[PDB]
């Protein structure tokens, strides 16, 4: 009940929308036999809709004036209340993104220490790429240990015109 | 017309005189390169500005430069 | 308003990127180090070294005018829709239909344009007809600007040469002659005329729609 | 004799060249008193497509 | 002299060349120093003329590529048959063609996506198709899905055979140049064998298997009780019951008493009143005549038996007084260059596709096709776009030939030399005609716009006020209507119901209603003529000036696909022949969009609709004559009045069309970024990003360059055409499916 | 509405002109020997850093605003 | 055999190995686990 919003568990617009979708899906049930493939498909879609509304609700998710769930993003404001899960868990993307970056940077540096590193880019060295992909699980430790040693950057060896 | 200039970083490969389609550049003797010849441009009034000499220049940076300027009947490539 | 504010931030940073890059890399770059010796508005530096089309700072500003127009169009679309939904007591329309772009195109560009295009139909006309006329006039100016933006000078130079031959070898019209030789517009001039046509159409079309859609259903 | 050792990697110091602050291998050094006798060769091509250029004696520095 | 010259085992079959990606050209074998090497590798993959100058090697490469294309087409055709066999509702649609909508694609329920599986009727749900495959499968008898399954399997077998044939003819038995240069033999076998035997075999299929659709399926017989097609082929009594002439048994054919086969070889001018399409007996008699015509046509040229003609002699025997020599080296031009033949073939192929588009909506040939507005509008629009793309390609390859394979030695005073000699007169006249058509065809629209805006509706070009009537087309329509009474006595009625007076309707919906012409038809026809003239102006200028212009006299040595010739002479950007094709592509899009818009609005406002007891009511309000005279009428009554289905399409079954609509708009808006900007800006921006990567030592080994000057133009025109065409596609499909 | 739209479009054109004249200043009257090592010559030394960070911010906002809009759509 | 396995390292290793793996992983996650708008905390 922050930023003027209300929990999805006590909102009339949320229930109104839920019944609307359950009704528009149920209107298509009369056009088919009670035991065929379109009937089974429509029944599976109805079960998924009921489960999603139940899953979206009772999990601290709150909506505002229209039944649509809103998301709290300020840390602290999302930590003082049970709203950390909605967007404060940015560390999942940061982990996968840093994993991709560390694997690519390790492949660029290692491949450059070879005669003509070009054809190694158009024709990947798959045993070296697979070995470097499964070796970068602890990428933040390698990043902090490669920064203190100064092996992450260059001093002044850049094609500049400044 | 356009102003063409030839800098001292020329190597005398004679490629700009071969790439010029209006006979603007020439090769004069010089004593500052291995080929002992440097390009020149006596017929500057016939420069059209297609910049083929700059593409034919192999040194970095280009020894020949075509600075565009005022246009005349010859530099505008008009046939009428 | 969150997403629209982020769209405004995107437009501001992109226009600033184009203008700041064109200002800092104005006196030289690695592709052309003696750019400062060529002035501020030159066509290019030939098709050599890969090609140097649109390399001057004038060209960079030219490219930034489009981004400025897009950013101002986004901020004015946002302002007009929020006030358009607040003035009619239907503030819940924009708040629930402004999240998706289809909602933007339907409830903003398609719904508020019902009275503008009805300025003149086969059943007569009304006060909004002048706005309806200039609403299409802006579209025509915009489309003419796309011509100078897409088509480049060499194609037009050959075309003008054929027209010169036609006027010289034709009877009863060869008596007159041009005092100055006809030639195609230059590369920089073509970019400037196209930008002027693009900006004029972009301004006239939105002014017509804004005044008509507001004047048409309000006071 | 006046230029660097043939076959030694050097660094370019021409502020308007495409290989500024780069490392190139010296292929030959002329001994005729010309303005730019140190000829170098680089692994990466320039915007035009060439990969070699000749520099002077003052615009050539040893690598790191 | 005509023999089979084959050269066995010329190229090994290994994967050694698959290792090195750039190997066909001598320039890409050095490897990829800059990112432009990847784009060069893709753009030079099929330019066989750049691979070598060996005409025999070039001919062998194109001969194997043809087989690869045939295998790809056969795989696609087999896929359509398999989808109609397993993931469709063809059996349900076969018993109710006027109430169940076609569907041959089912989507899996992953993220949402159940909504796309729309209820098409018949106890089935899937994507509604607009290809007309069900109507085609109805036209040639096909009852169950086992026949569609067998057709899919047989086509896959033929596809594997075509791929094997390509590998065989390029690696195991390659032909020779003396084998490829037998144009008389190729024309004789393509006219006599391919077209003639194809029409004869299809006539035989329509004479024996297309029997349920012409006699039992249309009579209301349930498709399960219909005898199998082989029963009609073996049992003569079961076919004699349907058509009594079959009781004669090849006797009137050989005894020249063809009048006895008058029941299954009819000449009925019209449509079937139960299905809406042409009569199957008429289409069968049609194919039989075409087969005889082509079989007698394939015996014109001389090959190895003396009798016949010589194409070189026929060309050299045509010399007139206004063309100097004329047709002197045309045989040498057409027998040694592939681009010349490709330009001629592409031009006639695209024009043929446009003919197909007109005749299909005019005379509907499939059962229950005219009452399926979605498939009708879809087929017309698709064939029109394919035809326009092919004509622009013809204009491209003619310039390619003129730049590469044009030798000014074998052409001294022929038609090609004379045409290149008065190119200035040709281009100047086409220029004037273009401008005149533009003023007289667009100023009328702008004039009606100003007259309607100023409050003066009596001063505009309309039917009520000052009019312009297309009297020539009105007279041709009248001639075709009253033609089966005097100039076609054996024909039962007119060849089409487009100019008639009898509206036919199947299932309550109109099939083919007479079409009237007024002032708006005159205005839109002049609009079409104007856009066609501008497109032909851009293409013809490019071809005639691709060799050497008066501005740039050495344009031939510069190549075909080049950026410009520097900023000299004020500027020479896009002066190459390739650039003219790029400009042409744009004008072809602008022309065909107006053509398909005119078709959709005219059909929806004057032919299609639904008939009741108190008259016929069209789809729209019949506002084609009172709303097409103004530009505001189009933007208001066509794009704004229609497209409301596309706009309100969210949450429905056709929800993908709104997404495709918005998505197509983004691609078109994305094309402008590549089309207005240059290259130096992007190269300097890429330089700054390279500095950022060098600071962290993530500099790519292959230095990252910007796109080429011609690559940026190519990317921009591809994105522009994709966005505009996909926008019109989503709009047309959603509107006609939700309305028709 | 007309006053707000008018003032915002005028402000956009003037803002583009400011940067245009800054580029004209750098090309026409910027002598590097006069102000050596100051802030004007110092911001020119890391122009690649400034331009690259502007490129990163623009790419971030574009990718995410377009992605959120298309996802909701 | 060496030429075939080295041919398989140019464009398929990046456009059909990773694309198929990533697409299949995201699709199977969204198939067994239905539609995820929060961390379910
Ligand atoms: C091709 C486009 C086109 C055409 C055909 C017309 C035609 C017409 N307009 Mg018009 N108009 C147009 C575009 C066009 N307009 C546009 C774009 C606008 C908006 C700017 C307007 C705005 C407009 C207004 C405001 C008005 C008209 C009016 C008229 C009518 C009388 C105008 C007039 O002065 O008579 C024609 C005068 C001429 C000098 C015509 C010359 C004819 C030439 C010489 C062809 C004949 C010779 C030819 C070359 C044959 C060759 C012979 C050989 C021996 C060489 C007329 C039928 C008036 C009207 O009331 O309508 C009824 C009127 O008030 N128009
Ligand atoms: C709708 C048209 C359109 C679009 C989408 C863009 C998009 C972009 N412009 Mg641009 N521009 C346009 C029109 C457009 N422009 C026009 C008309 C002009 C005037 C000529 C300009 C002039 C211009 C300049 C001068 C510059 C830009 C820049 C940029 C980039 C800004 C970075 C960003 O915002 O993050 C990304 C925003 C996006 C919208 C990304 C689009 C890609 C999405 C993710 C789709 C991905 C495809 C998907 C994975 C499927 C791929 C498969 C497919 C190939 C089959 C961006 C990609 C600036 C730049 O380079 O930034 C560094 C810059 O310098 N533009
Ligand atoms: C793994 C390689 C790699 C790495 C470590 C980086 C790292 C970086 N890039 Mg970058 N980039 C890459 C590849 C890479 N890039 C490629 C292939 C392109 C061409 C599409 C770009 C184009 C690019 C631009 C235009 C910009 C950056 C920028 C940046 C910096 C800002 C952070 C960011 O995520 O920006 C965004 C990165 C991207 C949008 C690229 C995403 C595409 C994927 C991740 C690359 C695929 C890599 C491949 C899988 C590795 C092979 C693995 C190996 C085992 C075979 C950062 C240091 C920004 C900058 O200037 O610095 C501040 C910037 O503006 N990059
Ligand atoms: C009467 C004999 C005959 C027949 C039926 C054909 C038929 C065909 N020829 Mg061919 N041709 C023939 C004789 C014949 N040719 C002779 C004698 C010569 C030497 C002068 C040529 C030289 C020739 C060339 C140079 C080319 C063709 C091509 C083609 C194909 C055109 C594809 C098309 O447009 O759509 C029609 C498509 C179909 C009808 C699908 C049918 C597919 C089946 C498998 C075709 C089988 C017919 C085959 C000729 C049978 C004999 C071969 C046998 C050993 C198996 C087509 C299948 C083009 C091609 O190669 O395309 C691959 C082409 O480039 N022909
Ligand atoms: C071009 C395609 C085509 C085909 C394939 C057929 C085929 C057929 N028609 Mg026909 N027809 C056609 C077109 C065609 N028609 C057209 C265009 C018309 C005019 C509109 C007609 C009008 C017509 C009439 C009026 C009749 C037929 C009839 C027939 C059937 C018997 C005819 C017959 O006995 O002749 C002769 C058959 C042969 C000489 C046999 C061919 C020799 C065999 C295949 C050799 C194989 C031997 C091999 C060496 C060894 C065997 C292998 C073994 C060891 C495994 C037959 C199935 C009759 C019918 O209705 O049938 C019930 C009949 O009444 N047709
Ligand atoms: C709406 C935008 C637009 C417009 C109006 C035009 C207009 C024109 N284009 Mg064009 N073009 C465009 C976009 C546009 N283009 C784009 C985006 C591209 C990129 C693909 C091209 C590429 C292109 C090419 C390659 C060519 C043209 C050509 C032409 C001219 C052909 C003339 C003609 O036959 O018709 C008639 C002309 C008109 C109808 C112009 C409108 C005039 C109206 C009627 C006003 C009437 C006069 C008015 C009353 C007087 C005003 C009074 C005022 C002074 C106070 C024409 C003037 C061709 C050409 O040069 O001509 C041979 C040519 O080859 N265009
Ligand atoms: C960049 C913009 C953007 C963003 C932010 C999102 C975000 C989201 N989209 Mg969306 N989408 C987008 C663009 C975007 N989309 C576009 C452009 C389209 C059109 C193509 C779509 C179409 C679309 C559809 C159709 C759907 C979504 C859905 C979703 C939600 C899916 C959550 C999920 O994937 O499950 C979870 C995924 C994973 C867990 C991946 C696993 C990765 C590895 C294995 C785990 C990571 C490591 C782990 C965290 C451990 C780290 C340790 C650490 C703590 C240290 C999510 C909130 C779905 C939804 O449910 O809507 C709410 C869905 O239906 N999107
Ligand atoms: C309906 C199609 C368009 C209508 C208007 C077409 C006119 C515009 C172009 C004319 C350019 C004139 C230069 C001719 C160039 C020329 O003189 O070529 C020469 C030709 C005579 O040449 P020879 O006899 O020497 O040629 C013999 C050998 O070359 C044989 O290959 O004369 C003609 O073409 C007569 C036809 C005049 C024009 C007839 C129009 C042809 C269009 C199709 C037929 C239309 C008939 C009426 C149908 C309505
Ligand atoms: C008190 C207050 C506050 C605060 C505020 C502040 C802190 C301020 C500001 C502000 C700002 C911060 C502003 C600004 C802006 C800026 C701009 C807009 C810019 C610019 C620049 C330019 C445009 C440049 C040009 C040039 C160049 C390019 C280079 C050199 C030369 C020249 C200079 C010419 C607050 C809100 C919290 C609250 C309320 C009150
Ligand atoms: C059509 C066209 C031409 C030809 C255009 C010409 C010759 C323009 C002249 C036609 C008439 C005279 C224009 C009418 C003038 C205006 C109505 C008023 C201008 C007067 C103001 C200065 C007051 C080019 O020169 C060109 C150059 C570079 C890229 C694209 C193109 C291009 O597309
Ligand atoms: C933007 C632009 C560039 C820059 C073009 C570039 C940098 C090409 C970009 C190619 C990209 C990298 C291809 C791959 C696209 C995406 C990475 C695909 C997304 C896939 C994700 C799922 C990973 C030009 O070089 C150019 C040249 C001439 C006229 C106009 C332009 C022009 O407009
Ligand atoms: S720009 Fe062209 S005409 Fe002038 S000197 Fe260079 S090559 Fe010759
Ligand atoms: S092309 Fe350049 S280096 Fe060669 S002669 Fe001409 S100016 Fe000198
Ligand atoms: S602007 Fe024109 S002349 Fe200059 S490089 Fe580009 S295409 Fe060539």
């Amino acid at each position: 009940d922050i930023a003027g919003l209300t929990p999805c568990s006590e909102s009339k617009a949320y229930n109104k929308l839920e019944r609307k979708e359950l009704k528009v899906l149920d209107k298509r049930l009369k056009q088919y036999e009670p035991g065929s493939a379109p009937y089974l498909a429509l029944q599976a879609t109805k079960e998924r809709t009921e489960n999603r509304f139940k899953t979206y609700a009772k999990q601290g998710l709150l909506c505002g004036n229209d039944g649509l769930p809103h998301l709290i993003s300020d840390p602290g404001l999302a930590l003082r209340f049970n709203h950390a899960g909605e967007v404060f868990i940015t560390f999942g993307f940061l982990y996968v993104a840093g994993y991709i970056g560390h694997v690519g940077r390790q492949y660029i540096i290692l491949s450059k220490e070879d005669a003509k590193p070009t054809d190694k880019e158009i024709i990947l060295d798959v045993p070296l790429a697979l070995k470097l992909a499964f070796q970068g699980w602890a990428w933040p430790l390698a990043s902090i240990q490669e920064l203190r040693n100064g092996s992450l950057l260059e001093k002044d060896e850049n094609i500049t015109v400044s | 017309a356009h102003v063409v200039k030839i800098y001292d970083t020329c190597i005398g490969c004679t490629q700009c005189v071969r790439a010029c389609p209006l006979d603007v550049l020439e090769m004069v003797p010089w004593d500052g390169c291995k080929a002992a010849q440097m390009a020149s441009s006596p017929r500057t009034e016939d420069c059209v500005g297609c910049k083929r000499c700059e593409t034919a220049c192999p040194t970095d940076f280009l020894s020949v430069r075509v600075y565009l300027g005022n246009e005349s009947t010859r530099s505008l490539g008009l046939a009428y | 308003d969150f997403l629209v504010h982020h769209a405004i931030a995107l437009g501001l940073h992109t226009t600033t990127l184009i203008l700041v890059k064109g200002a800092l890399d104005a006196r030289g770059s690695k592709l052309m180090p003696d750019k400062k010796d060529f002035g501020y508005s030159f066509p290019c530096d030939g098709p050599g070294r890969g090609g140097t089309c649109d390399i001057s700072a004038y060209d960079a500003f030219y490219l930034a005018v489009f981004w400025m127009l897009n950013t101002i169009g986004w901020v004015t679309f946002y302002w007009h829709w929020k006030h358009l939904t607040l003035w009619q007591g239907n503030v819940s329309q924009f708040d629930e239909s402004s999240t998706y772009l289809m909602g933007w195109l339907r409830d903003y560009l398609w719904l508020n344009s019902s009275q503008l295009i009805n300025g003149y139909n086969p059943f007569g006309m009304n006060s909004l007809s002048v706005w309806a006329w200039t609403f299409l006039f802006g579209h025509l100016v915009y489309a003419t600007g796309f011509m100078f933006l897409i088509s480049w000078r060499g194609y037009w130079q050959e075309l003008i040469e054929t027209l010169v031959w036609a006027h010289e070898k034709t009877p009863l019209a060869n008596l007159v002659y041009w005092k100055d030789k006809p030639v195609a517009l230059s590369i920089v001039q073509a970019r400037l005329v196209g930008l002027a046509h693009f900006s004029v159409g972009y301004i006239f079309t939105y002014a017509a729609f804004l005044i008509a859609s507001t004047a048409g259903r309000f006071g | 004799e006046i230029g660097p050792k043939r076959g030694s990697l050097v660094k370019v110091l021409r502020p308007e060249s495409y290989w500024y602050n780069q490392v190139g291998k010296v292929v030959s050094v002329d001994q005729s008193g010309i303005r730019y006798p140190v000829v170098v060769r680089f692994e990466n091509q320039n915007y035009a497509g060439v990969s070699t250029n000749n520099y002077a004696l003052d615009e050539i520095e040893e690598v790191k | 002299k005509v023999k089979i010259a084959v050269d066995r085992n010329p190229v090994e079959t290994n994967f050694e060349k698959w290792a090195k990606p750039g190997h066909f050209s001598r320039a890409l074998a050095k490897g990829p120093n800059t990112t432009t090497w990847i784009w060069n590798l893709h753009a030079d993959a099929h330019d066989f003329d750049n691979h070598t100058s060996d005409l025999e090697e070039i001919s062998r490469k194109v001969f194997s590529a043809h087989f690869g294309q045939l295998g790809i087409i056969l795989i696609w055709l087999s896929g359509m048959y398999f989808h109609g066999a397993r993931f469709s509702n063809y059996e349900g649609w076969l018993s109710d063609p006027t109430h169940i909508k076609p569907s041959a694609q089912v989507v899996w329920p992953i993220v949402g996506q159940e909504i796309l599986n729309g209820d098409v009727g018949g106890g089935f749900q899937g994507i509604q198709i607009t290809s007309g495959f069900f109507q085609l499968w109805r036209a040639s008898g096909i009852t169950s899905e086992l026949q569609l399954y067998s057709t899919a399997i047989g086509g896959l077998v033929l596809a594997a055979a075509c791929f094997f044939a390509g590998w065989f003819h390029y690696h195991k038995a390659a032909p020779k140049l003396e084998w490829f240069q037998n144009v008389e033999s190729m024309l004789n076998h393509h006219l006599a064998g391919l077209l003639g035997l194809g029409s004869l075999a299809w006539a035989g299929h329509q004479i024996h298997v297309s029997l349920p659709v012409n006699k039992l399926l249309d009579a209301g017989v349930d498709p399960k009780e219909i005898p199998l097609p082989h029963e009609f082929l073996l049992n003569q009594s079961i076919i004699a019951d349907l058509y009594p002439s079959f009781s004669k048994g090849l006797a009137p054919f050989f005894t020249l008493n063809w009048a006895e086969y008058s029941d299954f070889l009819t000449f009925k001018g019209g449509l079937n009143p139960v299905t809406g399409g042409l009569w199957l007996s008429d289409t069968a008699h049609h194919h039989l005549a075409i087969a005889v015509l082509f079989l007698v046509a394939g015996h014109q040229y001389r090959t190895n038996w003396g009798i016949g003609h010589s194409i070189k002699d026929i060309l050299e025997s045509h010399k007139g007084p206004f063309t100097g020599n004329g047709h002197a080296g045309l045989y040498e031009i057409l027998t040694t260059s592939w681009h010349a033949q490709l330009a001629i073939n592409l031009a006639l192929f695209g024009s043929l596709s446009i003919i197909v588009a007109h005749h299909m909506y005019a005379m509907p040939p499939y059962p229950y096709l005219a009452t399926d507005y979605g498939t009708q509008l879809s087929l017309f629009t698709h064939h029109m776009w394919i035809g326009g793309f092919c004509v622009v390609g013809a204009g491209a390859h003619a310039a390619i030939f003129m730049v590469r394979d044009y030798d000014p030695t074998n052409n001294y005073n022929n038609l090609l030399d004379r045409v290149i000699r008065h190119r200035d007169a040709i281009i100047s006249h086409l220029n004037w005609v273009s401008i005149f058509l533009g003023f007289h065809s667009f100023g009328l629209y702008i004039h009606n716009d100003t007259m309607s805006a100023l409050g003066r509706p009596q001063d505009m070009f309309s039917d009520t006020a000052i009019q312009l009537q297309p009297v020539f087309a009105q007279w041709i329509q009248n001639t075709h209507f009253t033609a089966p009474q005097l100039t076609a006595p054996n024909a039962l009625a007119a060849t089409s119901l487009t100019w008639g007076g009898d509206v036919v309707a199947v299932g309550g919906k109109v099939a083919m209603m007479p079409i009237a012409l007024g002032t708006s038809d005159f205005l839109v026809h002049h609009i079409h003529a104007f856009t066609i003239h501008v497109t032909v102006l851009i293409l013809l200028k490019g071809v005639l000036f691709a060799r050497s212009s008066r501005l740039i006299p050495d344009k031939a040595n510069l190549g075909f696909r080049f950026p410009c010739d520097g900023p000299g002479r004020g500027g020479t950007c896009q002066v190459s022949a390739w650039d003219h094709v790029f400009l042409g592509l744009f004008w072809m899009y602008n022309s065909l969009s107006i053509v398909i818009f005119h078709f959709s609005w005219k059909m929806q406002s004057d032919v299609w609709g639904t008939v009741t007891d108190s008259g016929v009511s069209h789809i729209t309000g019949g506002n084609f004559a009172q709303s097409a005279n103004t530009i505001n009428g189009w933007l208001r009554d066509f794009l704004w009045a229609q497209s409301s289905q596309v706009i309100q399409s969210y949450g429905s079954a056709l929800s993908a069309y709104g997404l495709m609509f918005l998505g197509a708009h983004f691609v078109w808006a994305f094309s402008l970024m590549f089309l207005f900007s240059g290259r130096g800006y992007w190269q300097e921006l890429i330089e700054s990003i390279v500095w950022a990567h060098n600071k962290l030592r993530v500099a790519p080994s292959i230095q990252p360059r910007a796109l080429s000057i011609t690559q940026g133009r190519a990317v921009g025109v591809a994105h522009y055409l994709l966005g505009g065409i996909a926008t019109t596609w989503s709009f047309f499909l959603a509107r006609i499916i939700a309305v028709g | 509405a007309s006053l707000y739209t008018h003032h915002q479009y005028i402000a956009g054109f003037i803002m583009c002109g400011a940067f245009a004249h800054g580029a004209i200043f750098f090309i026409r009257d910027y002598d590097p020997e006069q102000n050596k090592g100051n802030v004007l010559a110092r911001v020119l030394d890391h122009k690649e850093a400034i331009i690259s960070h502007l490129s990163w911010v623009s790419l971030f906002l574009g990718f995410h605003t377009l992605g959120l809009y298309v996802h909701n759509d | 055999m060496k030429d075939f396995t080295t041919y398989l390292s140019t464009a398929p290793v990046v456009g059909l190995g990773w694309a198929i793996f990533t697409s299949g992983l995201l699709i199977e996650i969204n198939r067994f686990f239905p539609d995820p708008l929060v961390f379910s905390f």
